[PDB]
């Protein structure tokens, strides 16, 4: 079980400026560390995946309630 | 040959003469190259998947609204699209954007394109227009998300012979406005991906309704950088995938 040499990963480049309510948020996931520069992913119904700067407090709230109910 | 005439003032036969309204639409051009790895693959245009959130509130898919009452305060949906070809598979989330009308791509050598944008009055769709108001209110929130991955459906290319109904925007350089949102990529199938968006009036350009933005991605290596994106890609080359 030979891990891969060095390849690249998915890391945020960008954020939604739109806010999407919890209606809309299903599941989340976090990008990764191979890059100094993370952020958190939050899930939808009609779209995927969305990167979300963790620098705003509506994001951490978010996370925090996914993280009980 | 239809004589029934499509009316004239119709916002589809063509625009509008109200000084105080705008044919408001969106161009997203974006050009991918293909790492030196991946196998051919030219079938364009294999397939897309267009779908929308519930939206307004007709039957709320087991709680995906508000829930409740749902007047017209507030309740934003996003367009998604999944269109696949070039064994790359590509999707987008447009949220309080234009309503894209136009689907095309194309392939060419270890890269491919798509052009993803609104069609112009007078091309047999509809094309709604709105205030100065709504306008400078919509290219505010409109946002476009991106998310790329490696596909491997060989199945055949479904295009049309019907040219691609064109946005008559140009990519050209002016006002910055970030509208890209998030933009995942997995290496394993991209090396290199420009994006260039846009947003203005379809009948004439109006500067302050006019805006720009987008990125070069190349080698991992991300730059902004607003430059005359009008030639990143052969727009003729372009095919309706339906």
């Amino acid at each position: 079980a030979p891990m891969g040499s060095d390849p690249p990963t998915a890391c945020c480049f960008s954020y939604t400026a739109r806010k999407l309510p919890r209606n809309f948020v299903v599941d989340y996931y976090e990008t990764s560390s191979l890059c100094s520069q993370p952020a958190v992913v939050f899930q939808t119904a009609a779209s995927a995946q969305v990167c979300a700067d963790p620098s705003e407090s509506w994001v951490q709230e978010y996370v925090y309630d996914l993280e009980l109910n | 040959m239809p004589a029934s005439l499509q009316q004239s003032s119709s916002s589809s036969s063509s625009c509008t003469e109200e000084e105080n309204k705008h044919h408001m639409g969106i161009d997203v051009i974006i050009k991918v190259t293909k790492q030196d790895q991946t196998p051919t693959n030219d079938k364009i245009c294999q397939s897309v998947t267009e779908i929308t959130e519930s939206e307004s509130d007709p039957d709320p898919e087991v709680e995906s609204e508000d829930d409740s009452t749902s007047v017209e305060d507030v309740d934003p949906p996003t367009t998604y699209y999944s269109i696949i070809g070039g064994g790359l598979r590509m999707n987008f989330g447009f949220t309080k954007c234009p309503q894209i009308k136009s689907i095309s791509e194309s392939a060419d050598g270890n890269t491919v394109n798509a052009r993803l944008s609104s069609v112009s009055p007078g091309q047999g769709k509809d094309s709604p227009a709105i205030t100065h108001e709504e306008a400078l209110a919509m290219i505010k929130d409109c946002e476009v998300s991106i998310d790329i991955r490696c596909s491997e459906e060989e199945k055949d290319s479904d295009i049309k012979t019907h040219p691609v109904l064109g946005s008559n925007i140009s990519h050209k350089k002016v006002s910055y406005e970030d509208i890209i949102g998030s933009t995942i990529v997995d290496t394993k199938c991209v090396k290199n991906l420009e994006f260039s968006v846009r947003i203005g009036d379809m009948c004439k350009e109006s500067s302050e309704l006019e805006v720009k933005d987008g990125f070069k991605y190349v080698d991992g290596s991300a730059s902004k950088g607003a430059t005359d994106d009008t030639s990143l890609i052969d727009s003729t080359k372009l095919k309706a995938c339906v």
